[PDB]
């Protein structure tokens, strides 16, 4: 309660920081190809911003059952990659793969 | 054929709404079996639908070029060609039953006026008293107009109006 | 210290704060707040004032007319009018992309260009321009014309012009003037522009400035006019074979009665334009001659109203009181002013599009939707403006002693029932319109459409089968061809009414079902319910049981505190407020309305309409989601077109009108203390206290964020509809 | 993998009765979403009288649970000094409420 | 059971059980004339 | 009763630090001092902020604005039974006393202090706006 | 968002009319007038109601059926938490209708 501004001052920031380097992204995105220059968006094509901590951890726990986790057989989800699992021929479970898109949504 | 309207006793796309909302419903028929729920129900729907289509074509409606029947507001065009029991008669049929609960709400507050603590009658109600004005209520036209020759309907220019009036 | 900015308050310039600098933009034009402001200093001000918005018109439409000139296609627009896009102007953005600057060529130009909806085009097509050169110096006259008014401007603010107060407060000769001379005799003239100028330019034959003393308007000048042979002007009417600007089956009246649309254009005829004009020019020139000025004869007007009481009072004094209350009260006349305004711009957009008057309008979709919907919601925000300066009046200028029993204190001494009345009307077209579209909503889903509430609005086919619309039978007064109102105007007006009315390509008089019914009602509700909230906020300005010293804090302030149960939007001001959404609702309603009728009558389709507006899934799909398909796909990932522009505004809209929400949801306190946290944040801060603000940060007060949400509000509700509108009908045509 | 989960019937009054759709397994009524189904198949549940029991149990319970809030509100009700022995809710909450449950769900 | 009583006329009780049984009503009389959407009878 | 002179040998309260404290206004415009004498040693709510120990004897203590001063007094006043009596400094060294500008509080009458800004009609018997129109500034009708 | 999105999966709400899945529809719009409505009582304030409702008892007076518990106009605080409370069940129940009747279709 004594340093509650610094608190709520930098969340603040961090919220308008955020703001902006989230949203404006889309925006970014809506006013290049809105005026024909697919070639300057935020997207996986243009201008990259992949995920690649979060893919990281997808490999990482993909590899898991090989090295760090011996005496599972498998994942423990199908998300981190590898095959699909396929019910009725309904897809129940597939690799996810995580690119711009789901960088900006993410932040 | 009061603003152009065809009846819809005559009118085909009428009859090809009707087919057209049949044949859906035997569509979902065909894939159930001879005597199962889902078949009696799609049966009692398709007889609910062949029911409403001909008692609508009985009652002299009138349709559009959408098959669509369209009610007549008007009184002289409904009384005059037989469409009074679209917008007319159900409009005293309404005013009736919404003039005997205003009347009935009326008269329970000014029963409940008198009290000693009337705000506790109107959030725990006084059932006899509310029955009682509701039963004898069914009477409101006549003891309204009768409310209103005597002026006790309406409040004198003792109501709480503002510094400007 | 005290500041500078506000010269017009001294309480402002010495706010230490933000709110200084916002107050003062808006308070700028608030002359009778201001500090040391007289009623002659006032009414002076506004004389400039009015001059400057004269000579910013002006300038404006010289602009629309130098960029047609220079940047459009005129000369090349006359030619073919029908397959040929109005240009507006030209783009010169340097952040295009090569997709956007090939996408934005259009209507046969060398670059991209905006394709104007403006309908200028058909305008100065219509009344005689053929060439840029015509626009080019029309655009210099008007130009010259606000350089003109500018310099009155400045001139009358001097010593020896400066006009006295009761030079203001003279109305018998001001209406008498702008009765005669600015509405009749300006009539005449544009009566003498059609006749000599337009009529021959749309019959082929070049009248300009170098020749319209050499050549005649009629074969037989003049003669007929000073004989009382006054048919001889409607002798030879263009004819049904008649092609605009060209001379194939031109005719040679002037002065006809015809009526209807010329056959070509599907626009009303210049002749009847220029007897209209006419007409117009004499019955505003007797008008204008009424009042009493300097000549002995006329009528005082202050005679006229003290004269006009009833007897039985069912008046009360009748208007005794009211001359001296509209002379000195200039938000009287301001609100009558604005409600006269906006019910004739309502007038403009009801007629120009049944009975367009510019050619080859009607077949430019675009330019028909545009119009209504602008000159619609430009009325709206002008009748709000009416009732909002009523309210301002009744605290700021009203005298309820010198009213003492005339009709506008009887207003307010029996202002609870208007106010509830209003409201029963407002709840009762709420519940049962609503109630209506839910049942036909609900009817639909459930798979029969046979059950909906569909009533057929017989009182206004009954009036158009009186107006002679044939495809009901009523057969009553036009319609019924053993009338005397039809067996009457048969040599006059009539034969071309009828055959434009009877004619279902146009917009005259469409024909109407249950959806326009129930539509028309919504339309009721908003309009009753718009005027219920103004109606009450100018009625309650002066004093509430909540409130009875309301007229002692002004028009515009934020609350009452939270005492007394809690005063927050008690103002007029915000009733004003809260009303601009229910107009916006309102006109939104209309333009809908109005755009999906005319979507489905140029595609062909009104079937469409006659069944889908009866409930509301079908103005969702088939009207929103439905011609929402171009417009959003103006870009996608695959690339884009020239709908990308109206895509990226509907966006736009959607953003500032969900930015007003913050404004309008969130309120002040939040935020100030917010404001308080980045303030020690700043002054902590090391490298960046070294910047320092000269006004403290404070957060937007009530009143300035309800204004402001209103409009990113009313920018982003108008942008998002202009890009809809403009979109889905370019997209289609 | 076929039939559609559904568990709620509408009743045919002012043709509603177009709710209850054709889910299969030659029933009429409508899609839930709620994966009791599954949650049922994973219990080891394959018949309905064993659901119609455990609504009775459920039923039971519910009773119970109300008379245990009469009870302990106007027949024997703790002090203060009982709930705040937080240390023993703790202890009870995790050997008891969640170690033998998740024990007991195990079994 | 005169305080029960006098809760079970308390207005939202009151308005439940009212507006239970006139929803009832038209219920079953939309039930028994399905689909009256004139006054033809 | 006389007008009492600020003491700035006055300790001030146990507080460990905040960041609600005195901004760029203290510097510049203003500030005000808060004094009180306790009898013993009580932990109090700052204003600004976190819990303070008061000290035994005279206190003193700094804030950025009025309200947190009366605050803080109807707190000492209300919870502790204390009569504590506040100022206005300014950074130039200029001390103006606030409170009890007659000595006993405001609420309780003192004989002999000067009704200011009472109007001597009733609510209702204020004039209307339009004839306190065009009096220089925009004026309430209460004047 | 708007077109791949919003506007491409509403296509099986909208069009659910006729079907299993028109509640889904009919939920779509009333949770689109419950939001908007929410709009009343957030953009406004209670002085306002409280004059129209003082000019209503006006009449009610008139007619001698002003009741004896005074109408009042909802506190500011109630203003708000009846808006909240709208906002969110409209917009949530429009999410909700839309997913749904996306999904039973399309998955
Ligand atoms: C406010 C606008 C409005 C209007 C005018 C209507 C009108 C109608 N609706 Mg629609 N509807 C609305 C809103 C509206 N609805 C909304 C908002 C919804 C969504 C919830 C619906 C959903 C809906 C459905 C789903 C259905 C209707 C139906 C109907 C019909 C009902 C007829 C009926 O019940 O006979 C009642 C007839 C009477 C004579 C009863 C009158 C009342 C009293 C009982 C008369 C008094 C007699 C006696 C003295 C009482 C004895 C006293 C007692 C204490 C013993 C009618 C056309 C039904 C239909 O088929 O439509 C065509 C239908 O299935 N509506
Ligand atoms: C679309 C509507 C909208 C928008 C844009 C915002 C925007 C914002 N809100 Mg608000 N808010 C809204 C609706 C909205 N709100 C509603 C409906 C509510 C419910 C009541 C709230 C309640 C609310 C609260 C309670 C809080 C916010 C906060 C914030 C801020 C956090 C994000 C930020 O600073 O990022 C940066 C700004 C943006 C992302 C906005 C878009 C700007 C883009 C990037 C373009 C920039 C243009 C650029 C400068 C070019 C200028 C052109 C030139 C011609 C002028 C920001 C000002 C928080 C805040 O202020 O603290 C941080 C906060 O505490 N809002
Ligand atoms: C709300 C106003 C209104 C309007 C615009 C009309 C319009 C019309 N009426 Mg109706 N009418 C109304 C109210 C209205 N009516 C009411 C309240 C009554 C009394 C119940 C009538 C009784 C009535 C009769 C008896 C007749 C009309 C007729 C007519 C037509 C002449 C025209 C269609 C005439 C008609 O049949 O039109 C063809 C006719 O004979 N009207
Ligand atoms: C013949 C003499 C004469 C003339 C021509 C004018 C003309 C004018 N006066 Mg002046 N005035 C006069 C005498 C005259 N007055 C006298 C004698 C007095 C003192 C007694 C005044 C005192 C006075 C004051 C105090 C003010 C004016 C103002 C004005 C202007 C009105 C605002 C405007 O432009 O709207 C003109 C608008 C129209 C004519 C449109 C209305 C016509 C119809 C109804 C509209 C619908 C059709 C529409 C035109 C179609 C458009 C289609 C297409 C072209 C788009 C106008 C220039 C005001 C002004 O602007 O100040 C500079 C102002 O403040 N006058
Ligand atoms: C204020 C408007 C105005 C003005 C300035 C003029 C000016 C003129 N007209 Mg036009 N005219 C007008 C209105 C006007 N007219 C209207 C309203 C009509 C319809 C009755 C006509 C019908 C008309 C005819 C039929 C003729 C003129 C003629 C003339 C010229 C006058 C010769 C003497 C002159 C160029 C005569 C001429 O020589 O034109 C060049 C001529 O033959 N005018
Ligand atoms: C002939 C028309 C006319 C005239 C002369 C006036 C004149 C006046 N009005 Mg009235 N008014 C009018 C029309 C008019 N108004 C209309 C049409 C409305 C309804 C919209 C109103 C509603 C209204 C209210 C509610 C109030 C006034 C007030 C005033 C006074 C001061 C205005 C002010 O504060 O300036 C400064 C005004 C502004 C700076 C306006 C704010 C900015 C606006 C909203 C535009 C924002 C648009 C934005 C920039 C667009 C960006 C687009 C981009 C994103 C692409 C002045 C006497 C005020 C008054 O007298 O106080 C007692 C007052 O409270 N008027
Ligand atoms: C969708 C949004 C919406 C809706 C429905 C309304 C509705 C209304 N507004 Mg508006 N308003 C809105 C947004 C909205 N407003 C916004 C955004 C603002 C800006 C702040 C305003 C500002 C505003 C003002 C300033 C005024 C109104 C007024 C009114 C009332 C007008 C009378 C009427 O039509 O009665 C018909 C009523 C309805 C259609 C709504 C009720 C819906 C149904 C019929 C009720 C029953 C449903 C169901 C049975 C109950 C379920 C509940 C429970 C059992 C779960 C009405 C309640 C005026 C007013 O109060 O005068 C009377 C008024 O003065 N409003
Ligand atoms: C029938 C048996 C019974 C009786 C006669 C009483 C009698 C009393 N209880 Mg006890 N109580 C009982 C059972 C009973 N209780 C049970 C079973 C519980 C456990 C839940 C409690 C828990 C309890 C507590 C914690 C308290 C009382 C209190 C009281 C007193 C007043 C309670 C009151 O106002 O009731 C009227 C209240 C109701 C009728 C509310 C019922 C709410 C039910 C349980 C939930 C319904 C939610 C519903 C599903 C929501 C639907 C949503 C809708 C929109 C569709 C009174 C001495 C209070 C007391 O002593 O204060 C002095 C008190 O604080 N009781
Ligand atoms: C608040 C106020 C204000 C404002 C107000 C307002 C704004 C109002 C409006 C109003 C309005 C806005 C009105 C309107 C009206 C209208 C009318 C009144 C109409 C009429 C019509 C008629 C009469 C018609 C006739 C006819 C027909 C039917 C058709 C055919 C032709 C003929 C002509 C036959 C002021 C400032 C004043 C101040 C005070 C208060
Ligand atoms: C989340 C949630 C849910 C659910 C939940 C659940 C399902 C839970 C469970 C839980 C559980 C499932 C629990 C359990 C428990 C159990 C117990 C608690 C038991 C006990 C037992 C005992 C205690 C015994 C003992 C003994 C014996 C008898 C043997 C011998 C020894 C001894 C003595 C030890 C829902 C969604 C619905 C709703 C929301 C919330
Ligand atoms: C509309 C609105 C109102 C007016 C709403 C009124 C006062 C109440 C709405 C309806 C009440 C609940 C009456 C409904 C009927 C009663 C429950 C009694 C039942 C009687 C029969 C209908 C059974 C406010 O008071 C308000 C206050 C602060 C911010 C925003 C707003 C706001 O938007």
């Amino acid at each position: 309660i004594r340093h509650r501004d610094a608190i709520i001052s930098h969340l603040n920031w961090v919220c308008i920081f955020l703001g902006f380097h989230s949203f404006g992204l889309y925006i970014h995105n809506d006013t290049m190809s809105a005026l024909g220059r697919p070639q300057d968006m935020f997207s996986d094509t243009a201008i990259q911003l992949q995920p690649v901590f979060a893919q990281w951890i997808q490999n990482t726990h993909f590899l898991a059952p090989q090295l760090t986790a011996p005496n599972a057989l498998a994942a423990t989800s199908l998300t981190w990659g590898g095959d699909l699992v396929a019910v009725g021929g309904k897809v129940a479970m597939m690799p996810i793969s995580l690119g711009t898109s789901d960088f900006m949504v993410h932040h | 054929d009061i603003a152009g309207l065809t009846p819809c006793s005559e009118s085909k796309a009428y009859a090809k709404l009707e087919k057209k909302e049949l044949k859906t419903l035997e569509k979902r028929l065909k894939q159930y079996e001879a005597d199962s729920a889902p078949a009696v129900a799609l049966k009692a729907t398709m007889e609910r639908t062949k029911a409403r289509f001909a008692n609508y074509a009985k009652a002299g409606l009138l349709c559009g070029n959408d098959g669509l029947p369209h009610l007549i507001a008007d009184p002289g065009l409904a009384l005059k060609y037989g469409h009074a029991g679209e917008v007319f008669i159900p409009t005293f049929g309404f005013l009736y039953v919404a003039g005997y609960i205003g009347y009935v709400g009326r008269q329970y507050l000014i029963a409940v006026k008198g009290e000693a603590k009337p705000t506790d009658k109107e959030i725990i109600i006084d059932v006899p008293l509310a029955t009682k004005l509701a039963w004898q209520g069914a009477g409101w036209p006549l003891a309204a107009v009768q409310e209103l020759q005597r002026g006790t309907l309406l409040e004198k220019e003792e109501n709480i109006t503002v510094s400007p009036r | 210290a005290t500041k500078l900015f506000p010269k017009f308050s001294q309480g402002l310039a010495q706010d230490p704060t933000t709110r200084r600098i916002w107050y003062g933009l808006a308070m700028a034009h608030d002359f009778e707040s201001h500090d040391g402001m007289t009623e002659e200093n006032l009414y002076q001000k506004i004389f400039a004032s009015h001059f400057g918005q004269l000579s910013i018109i002006f300038l404006w439409t010289s602009g629309n007319l130098f960029h047609v000139a220079w940047q459009g296609n005129f000369e090349q627009w006359v030619t073919d009018p029908v397959h040929i896009r109005p240009i507006a102007h030209a783009i010169w953005d340097p952040h295009f992309g090569q997709p956007a600057v090939e996408a934005f060529t259009r209507g046969g130009a060398s670059g991209p260009v905006n394709i104007s909806t403006s309908g200028v085009y058909q305008w100065w097509y219509t009344i005689g321009m053929r060439t840029n050169q015509d626009l080019y110096v029309g655009s210099v006259f008007l130009a010259l014309v606000s350089a003109i008014f500018l310099f009155a401007g400045w001139l009358h603010l001097q010593p020896n012009f400066q006009p006295s107060l009761s030079w203001f407060k003279d109305a018998e000769s001001r209406l008498n003037h702008h009765l005669s001379g600015l509405f009749g005799v300006s009539s005449l003239a544009w009566t003498g522009h059609l006749v000599h100028v337009a009529i021959p330019e749309s019959r082929g034959q070049h009248v300009g400035w170098d020749n319209f003393l050499s050549v005649l308007p009629h074969p037989q000048g003049l003669t007929p006019f000073f004989t009382g042979n006054w048919a001889a002007y409607a002798q030879s009417p263009d004819t049904a074979s008649h092609v605009f600007g060209t001379a194939q089956g031109s005719g040679q009246a002037i002065l006809t009665f015809l009526g209807g649309f010329h056959p070509q254009t599907q626009s009303l005829w210049l002749t009847d334009m220029a007897h209209h004009h006419l007409a117009i020019a004499v019955i505003f020139i007797v008008a204008g001659h009424m009042y009493r000025t300097n000549f002995g004869i006329g009528h005082r007007m202050q005679a006229i109203l003290e004269a006009h009481t009833p007897p039985s009072g069912s008046l009360g004094a009748g208007h005794k009181g009211l001359f001296d209350t509209v002379n000195n009260s200039l938000h009287f006349q301001l609100g009558l002013a604005l409600a006269s305004v906006g019910t004739i711009t309502s007038l403009v957009a009801q007629h120009m599009y049944s009975l367009p008057p510019y050619a080859f309008q009607a077949i430019d979709f675009t330019t028909q939707a545009a119009l209504y919907t602008h000159h619609q919601y430009i009325a709206g925000f002008i009748m709000c403006g009416a009732f909002a300066h009523g309210a301002i009046f009744f605290i700021r200028d009203y005298d309820p002693e010198q009213n003492k029993g005339n009709v506008l204190a009887r207003m307010l001494d029996h202002k609870e029932a208007l106010i509830s009345h209003l409201s029963w009307v407002s709840l009762f077209l709420g519940f049962h319109t609503l109630g209506l579209y839910v049942h036909n909503d609900v009817m639909q889903a459930f798979g029969t459409p046979e059950k909906q509430i569909l009533i057929e609005p017989v009182f206004a086919q009954w009036i158009q089968a009186a107006h002679g619309k044939a495809l009901y039978g009523f057969d009553f007064l036009l319609s019924s061809k053993t009338s005397a109102a039809f067996a009457n105007g048969q040599s006059l007006w009539l034969p071309g009414w009828l055959d434009a009315i009877n004619n279902n390509q146009n917009s005259l008089f469409l024909t109407i079902g249950p959806g326009d019914f129930l539509v028309h009602h919504a339309i009721a509700l908003g309009l009753h319910t718009t005027t219920l909230i103004l109606v009450k906020g100018a009625l309650d300005a002066r004093g509430s049981k909540l409130m009875p010293d309301k007229k002692d804090f002004g028009y515009s302030f934020p609350c009452d505190g939270p005492g007394r149960g809690g005063t927050c939007d008690i103002s007029a001001y915000d009733a004003f407020y809260l009303a601009v959404f229910w107009m916006l609702n309102t006109i939104g309603w209309v333009t809908f309305y109005w755009h999906w009728k005319h979507l489905t009558l140029w595609q062909g389709n009104v079937a469409q309409f006659d069944e889908s507006s009866t409930y509301l899934m079908g103005w969702l799909r088939d009207y929103l989601w439905l011609n929402s398909s171009q417009l959003i796909n103006g870009y996608n990932p695959f690339g884009m077109n020239s709908l990308s522009v109206w895509a990226w505004t509907f966006l736009f809209g959607h953003l500032i009108y969900a930015t007003g929400f913050m404004f309008l949801i969130s309120w002040r306190g939040y935020w100030q203390e917010l404001i308080e946290t980045l303030v020690w944040a700043h002054e902590k801060t090391p490298l960046a206290n070294l910047v320092y603000w000269k006004d403290k940060p404070v957060a937007l007060s009530i009143v300035q964020a309800r204004l402001v949400g209103l409009a990113h509000f009313s920018v982003g509700y108008i942008f998002t509809y202009a890009a809809f509108l403009i979109a889905s009908t370019s997209g289609r045509f | 993998t076929h039939i559609k989960p559904s568990a709620q019937v509408v009743w045919p009054i002012v043709g509603q009765e177009i709710l209850n759709g054709d889910v299969g397994g030659g029933f009429q009524g409508i899609q839930i979403t709620s994966g009791f189904f599954q949650l049922w198949r994973a219990s080891g549940i394959t018949s309905e009288l064993q659901l119609y029991t455990t609504a009775i149990g459920g039923l039971v319970m519910a009773a119970a649970m109300f008379f245990a809030g009469w009870f302990h509100y106007h027949k024997a009700a703790p002090k203060l000094e009982w709930f705040q022995n937080v240390e023993s809710m703790l202890n009870h909450h995790l050997g008891g409420l969640l170690g033998l449950g998740s024990l007991a769900w195990a079994g | 059971m005169k305080d029960f009583t006098t809760y079970l006329s308390t207005a939202p009780v009151i308005a439940t059980i009212w507006f239970t049984f006139t929803a009832g009503l038209l219920i079953e009389i939309n039930r028994y004339f399905p689909d009256p959407l004139v006054f033809s009878f | 009763w006389t007008v009492p002179t600020l003491n700035p040998d006055t300790p001030s309260p146990i507080f460990g630090g905040s960041t609600g404290g005195l901004l760029r206004k203290a510097q510049t415009e203003e500030f005000y001092v808060i004094t009180w004498e306790a009898k013993k040693e009580q932990i109090f709510e700052m204003p600004t902020g976190g819990a303070a120990i008061m000290r035994q004897g005279p206190n003193l203590l700094k804030f950025g604005k009025k309200e947190q001063c009366l605050a803080l007094t109807t707190q000492l006043r209300n919870k502790f039974k204390l009569t504590p009596c506040f100022y206005r400094v300014f950074p130039d060294g200029k001390v103006q006393y606030l409170h009890p500008a007659d000595g006993v509080y405001p609420e309780k009458v003192n004989a002999g202090r000067v009704g200011a800004n009472q109007n001597m009609r009733r609510i209702g018997q204020n004039v209307n706006p339009i004839k306190v129109k065009f009096s220089g500034r925009m004026m309430s009708p209460a004047e | 968002w708007l077109r791949d999105f919003l506007w491409a999966q509403s296509s099986q709400v909208i069009q659910s009319y006729g079907s299993a899945l028109s509640a889904y529809g009919l939920i779509f719009l009333g949770a689109h007038f419950v939001w908007a409505f929410s709009l009343m009582f957030l953009f406004s304030g209670r002085g306002y109601w409280q004059e129209l409702i003082e000019s209503i008892v006006w009449a009610h007076n008139k007619l001698k059926v002003a009741p004896a518990i005074q109408p009042r106009a909802l506190s500011i605080t109630q203003g708000r938490a009846v808006g909240v409370a709208h906002y969110l069940l409209g917009g949530i129940a429009t999410t909700w209708s839309f997913f749904l009747a996306r999904i039973i279709s399309v998955g």
